[PDB]
């Protein structure tokens, strides 16, 4: 008994494989009962309580998948004191995980799936634009050690203890934890909008102005054999200011940044935002942005 | 050929892993950075792959399945862009800007289908293990949850064989057979799509006190020499600062 | 050699008769030391919040020879490393 | 190629790989020296304490 | 009954020019600031056991500027002369008045003498050097010895008169404010110095983690008998876009390290710096472990 | 040398009060455009000493100690290379940039080492005057302060002497004999030494609800348009906005 | 009578004229009649008392043109209740108007003048640099629309605010947006002052140093011939860090951007406000600093 | 000749808008990067009038009356400078702000001193007005301000009519003749007299509590690629966020 620390790094190891056997009835149940296995085998193996303990732990379980190692400390430390100590019934264990369920998992929500998911995946897929070959190993390490960062440390936390602080959750730290994380990623995201979502304007047409540049303000090349002096003079002025051939193309994407870069992006964001606040489902947005890019290359504008 | 004998039954065992992947979403070898990188390795050019996983990487963003939706499932997509890559020797970084990293949309499209039929299947192994679950036989749910990954996988190893069969010339000319205003027009609309999860992800979170600090970072984002992750401290720090301030 | 000859004039100091101004400054002091803590930043913070308490008058005769160790040649700061950053910060 | 060795208030003190010398290339003029000076030693003042934290 | 009469003063602030010269890497400026206190010392009260007992209580730790230490010793000669035929003084208030503004004095006065005054008086003495006149020592040393001098004395007599008045001061609040305002600016403009004073650049002739060949039309290509203008026009067209140089493209370990942050060895080093000097490992260890490693990365060519 | 044995009197009077100013650092002996100076006074060319003085000192701006952490030791370098340049007669202004000043760097580096092993060695004299201290005599410390000027002013003397007698060439053969690595690796292993300043004053000065700061400015470094001043701007402005709002609440 | 809202629209509409009758003994009056005429034509024409108050309207009165429209609201108000109720005499409506002539004009005059003017006009002019069309679109929509904006609004809050609220304005919502306003305002009028007050002293003379390169730290042009590798080492030296002709020509503007980029401007700037606080007209100032630049151009320092 | 016939009542009638928009200051029909931009589109060359009004705008900045202290009256400096640019085709960009940009401040100062004589003129208006105010006519106040009104705007119609029968020689020679230290010191001066009303505006409004916001933006300004739309988002979010963290 006493749950040996060797065990409680199996029970680790094993609770990764909690989701897999999602369901509509009872989503997410078998994994949980998979983790708890060890400690009701070491408790009571082969006997009718160890049923009644199964039975126990079959019930609606739907939890963010992360934020489990709370909820598995303090599971086996109620079952290591009432299995030797007190008679706790299988009817405080189902009270508090329900309580404790839906603010663990509304916290672990927007902590995990969409504040650091997100800004790890792109911090990922960003610097693999020019086809770096460091970015699949560098998310490995990223996000699987972030388990074995989390998924123990809160582990341990959890069954050091007990249940005392599980009614105290809500009591101010999580709302801190949650305007932290709301406030990142509010910023993540608009570097994100700025950054990675391409409205490029330039297109064949859509061009606003085509003045030609005068005598001085281009770079003149010579009629063959560049040689002493004259090189030099057309690095000069090449790495000053200067331009090239002496027409002058600016398109709406040069206005567009002028007044503020990835400007487009966020009035996209903001208008599917919109529709999506219409209970509009993703995927007929997706078709239709394709399809608007479709024919705005055919348009010969985007 | 290639770098070895060894190195196309070492593919359709990548394949076989990846598609596993693909359905699994938790190893991430489904995803292009993966995909095209671990295939490379050993199919010659082991650099070919991250140059072309990094570049579908930055389009596969925000390709989730949400609500008993299908995903592109790049798991399909990135195996054959990046086997399209290898057999067809052209690495000009326009190349797979081009006729690989477009083609790959459509893969994805292809893929999408091709996974929803092989879901359609699994049904019926459900159906089979709900009837087998009163019999009293414990490994019969385990067996044929595997038999349900094994037929669920197996979707993309197969096509992982037929491409490597398949004359270079047929590909050739399925790939010259694409319009290329389709093929450019979905490209714009690729580089569009990340407003959908983005404005989800927005949605889900969004007050009247933390919309500033989404304007700030929106402003002051297109200064160049700031990486992501310099972003992401900028960030952290101004949170921690507000609420060390606010609680007080 | 230094922690522990500390630990033993911080406990025979605080007990014999101490204000309660410095009593919160020994108290951080003691218990920034127990835990594993940066000895200098202790010694800092021990010395600094005793400057208006012993130049006005006060300095209380029985925290005078922990003023003296504090104030003693180990102690003190030497400026190394604002040193380094000023002198050779933009050499190499 | 010239090897960087050392960094003064005006200009940088390097090595010759061509020849085999230690070449001094002056980049800094006395007023450009004197600011750089002024700019350099107030930050480091302010990098670590200004007197508080010794 | 001494009141330490303006000669005394006088020689006593002649006498703080030795201030360096025993200097310590034990108790810095120990010896200079007791031979600048030997007058007054020595008036007060001579050849007794006080005397010995005031010897060693002036020979203890002391690290200022040494131009801004007037304010100190005169301060500490108006103590010293009440505590000999006054107040009952005792050894604790004249240290802690020592220690109090040996610090902050030390710290303004580091960049206003020798990275404020002393750059603008050399820059304009070199400026008029460049015709060999004897103008410019003459000025330089005229002018720094006057502005030093001066103040030596000014701010000598106003701590001497003062004596309480600044005490007082010290004694009091608006410090807090502005030490917190201190450590604020310290961080911000430490992390600043730490990206950018420290360069640990990483490319070397090998520790390549990259060395990926391009192919044709995917970088700059050369001709061999002209250049021309029209393909020189194409090749500088191809260099301003984004185009490479030779097809060999070559990718550094410092090429990853800055696509992932900028600065990050730098702070890399730093941290492990602090955990090292947390785990009670002297720092001139330290700084001779760096110089070796540094020494081996150059001869290794990874550096 | 255009006097006789005066001016070899004369260089040695100048290089040991130059020694003595290099700590003193009050009448500014050991700056280069005083010490090279008195050194072309005392031995013809004037002038050309001027020129050296005025040119050394533009590199000699920056070569304070402060706070244990001592400095090129700009004496050495004034003093040696304007010797170097007495030797070898010829002043013609690029001889200075070819040869002198890098030879003034090298020997102010040489100096700085120099001048922390006399550092090093002070501590004796100065425990010998504590010592002499407890028995009552005043006049003991005063020797023994003397005595460690003297030492350091000699620490400058003496090579002044020795750099007379040697050959002017073996000094430039030893300067240049030196491998390249050893100097590239001198080089890049000081330009992470000051890490471990950086680290002490952070480990001096750090609070949990100051970190933030730091990672800020760190991040907020690799833009290139801000220069220092500018930074410093911004942290001595992110300073007094948190202070009044920490205040108005 | 009741002040319909058309006739307010046309009052309004009207008192965008508020100049053209400018004069220097009596500013500013005419305009003001004219705007308030349609108000007196309903309310009392052809009598004794409509030329009295056109008598008492056309005397002297000075204010910013776009701040007015809470006194044409006050006025307005004050004008129909005297008309229809009570008999306030010609005392308050000179009072409120003189209460208020000074402190709006001192508002709203480098409110409107010197800092959202310049801000758009330097916006427009910065998305005009390629010669495109949409600069004085972007300039005449966004004036025009701040402009109507804050009229309309300010004169529907005069209306309904009457005499009392015009007077008791100033309480608890007013200080927090005037602070704000004032934190944006310092900061961009920082960002204008560094930006937009060009000092530069480049000079053909001014040049503070001229010093020489050395070998290896120049990029060599061979001046027979460039052809072939040599191009390639050439950009390759250019592209690293290598510079260009071994001559360093450093002006004063170069050291001064190295202390601080915009230090003369700003320096001027406090030379301005303390010029002003010395009651200086600013005509006077501009003058004084166009002498200034001929003078500068004069000693070819500039 | 230009554009058309009918540019040259186009002209014209810019020209008197300009006029009646120099005083009121309501359209800024007046301001250079419209009066410009107006002039030179009908004028033909419809990019090289954005050009210079782009161009002249940025000195054109702080050009405002306040209190009697007339404006330098950018509405005949914008509408003379321009037209001089149409008659001698040369947009060189170097013209244009070498030979042009002076021109129009020499033809501002001129400008303004003929809007002070007509500012004066229009006393004796306002005058009559008041004497027809006591006969009871509510139409004399309006005939006696529009009368004012076209009266102060003829003062750039007709010198921008008159301008196009000049030849273009004498006004070539009579721009030849200005020496090129006066132009270039106008033109010093013109980038210089911001600083006037940007002191001006500090002076209203400033305190202890809101220096380091300025201090903070001018620090912040080197950055180019923050454009002056990002430095304002900045500045309200910096704004609103010092404003919530106070109310708490
Ligand atoms: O928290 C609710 C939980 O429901 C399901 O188990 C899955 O979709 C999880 O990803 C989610 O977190
Ligand atoms: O700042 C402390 C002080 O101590 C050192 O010993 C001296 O070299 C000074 O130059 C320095 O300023
Ligand atoms: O506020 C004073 C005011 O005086 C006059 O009415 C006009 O010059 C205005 O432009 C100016 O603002």
């Amino acid at each position: 008994v006493t749950l040996d620390k060797k065990i409680r790094r199996s029970v680790m190891w094993r609770s990764m494989f909690l989701q897999g056997s999602w369901n509509y009835e009872r989503m997410q149940n078998g994994g949980w009962a998979y983790s708890l296995i060890p400690a009701l085998k070491k408790l009571y193996p082969s006997g009718e309580e160890a049923k009644e303990a199964l039975k126990r732990h079959l019930e609606f379980f739907n939890t963010h998948p992360y934020v489990a190692a709370p909820i598995i400390g303090v599971t086996l430390a109620l079952e290591e004191e009432r299995a030797n100590g007190a008679d706790i019934d299988d009817a405080a264990i189902q009270g508090v995980k329900v309580g404790m369920m839906g603010p663990l998992a509304g916290i672990g929500d927007p902590v995990f799936w969409f504040t650091v998911r997100p800004i790890v995946g792109a911090i990922a897929a960003s610097l693999a634009t020019g086809g770096s070959i460091i970015a699949p190993l560098f998310f490995f390490i990223v996000w699987n050690a972030i388990r074995i960062a989390f998924l123990w440390y809160t582990q341990e936390f959890g069954y050091k203890s007990g249940s005392a602080i599980t009614k105290d959750l809500g009591g101010g730290l999580l709302q801190t934890v949650t305007k932290g994380a709301s406030i990142l990623g509010m910023f993540v995201l608009g570097v994100l909008i700025q950054r990675w979502v391409t409205i490029n304007f330039n297109g064949p047409n859509a061009v606003v102005s085509k003045i030609p540049l005068q005598k001085g303000a281009y770079v003149e090349f010579p009629k063959g054999s560049v040689s002493g002096t004259q090189l030099h003079d057309i690095l000069g002025q090449v790495g000053n200011k200067l331009s090239l051939d002496p027409t002058k193309v600016t398109y709406l994407q040069d206005n567009l940044n002028q007044l503020i870069p990835g400007l487009a992006g966020l009035l996209i964001t903001l208008l599917c935002m919109w529709l999506l606040k219409k209970k509009v489902s993703p995927i007929v947005i997706i078709f239709g942005l394709f399809v608007v890019g479709i024919l705005g290359r055919w348009a010969q504008i985007m | 050929m290639e770098y070895g004998v060894l190195s196309v039954i070492l593919v359709i065992v990548v394949a076989f892993l990846a598609g596993l992947e693909g359905i699994l979403d938790q190893w991430q070898f489904h995803q292009p950075i993966i995909a095209c990188s671990l295939i490379g390795i050993v199919t010659g050019h082991a650099s070919a792959g991250i140059i072309l996983g990094g570049s579908l990487q930055l389009i596969a963003l925000g390709w989730a399945n949400v609500g008993a939706a299908v995903a592109p499932d790049a798991a399909l997509a990135s195996i054959a862009s990046s086997i399209l890559m290898v057999q067809s020797n052209n690495f000009d970084l326009t190349h797979i800007m081009g006729t690989i990293v477009p083609a790959a949309i459509l893969l994805a499209t292809a893929g999408l289908v091709l996974t929803t039929l092989v879901r359609m299947l699994s049904v019926v192994l459900v159906h089979q293990a709900d009837r087998a679950a009163e019999n009293g036989s414990y490994s019969g749910v385990e067996m044929w949850h595997f038999i349900a990954l094994i037929c669920q996988g197996l979707r993309i190893a197969i096509p992982a064989g037929l491409l490597l069969v398949i004359s270079p010339d047929a590909i050739q000319k399925a790939l010259a057979a694409i319009p290329p205003v389709i093929s450019g027009g979905l490209a714009v609309g690729g580089g569009m799509v990340v407003a959908v999860g983005y404005a989800m992800v927005i949605n889900l979170m969004a007050t009247r006190e933390v919309w500033p600090f989404f304007f700030l970072g929106f402003a002051l984002a297109p200064i160049s020499e700031l990486t992501l992750i310099a972003t992401g401290v900028l960030g952290v720090v101004i949170a921690i600062v507000y609420l060390n301030l606010q609680a007080s | 050699e230094f922690e522990n000859e500390l630990r033993s004039m911080l406990a025979t100091a605080l007990e014999k008769d101490i204000s309660q101004e410095e009593r919160n400054a020994l108290n951080i002091a003691e218990k920034a030391l127990d835990n594993s803590e940066y000895l200098p930043k202790i010694i800092l913070n021990l010395r600094k919040a005793l400057t208006p308490l012993a130049i006005n008058r006060t300095l209380n005769h029985d925290l005078s020879e922990l003023y003296k160790f504090i104030t003693s040649s180990k102690a003190s700061n030497k400026n190394l490393g604002g040193g380094l950053i000023m002198s050779w910060g933009r050499l190499f | 190629k010239l090897t960087f060795i050392q960094s003064t208030a005006a200009g940088d003190l390097y090595y010759n790989t061509n020849t085999h010398k230690y070449v001094y290339q002056q980049t800094q003029n006395a007023f450009g020296a004197a600011a750089n000076t002024i700019v350099n030693g107030w930050m480091g003042g302010a990098a670590g304490g200004f007197g508080l934290h010794h």
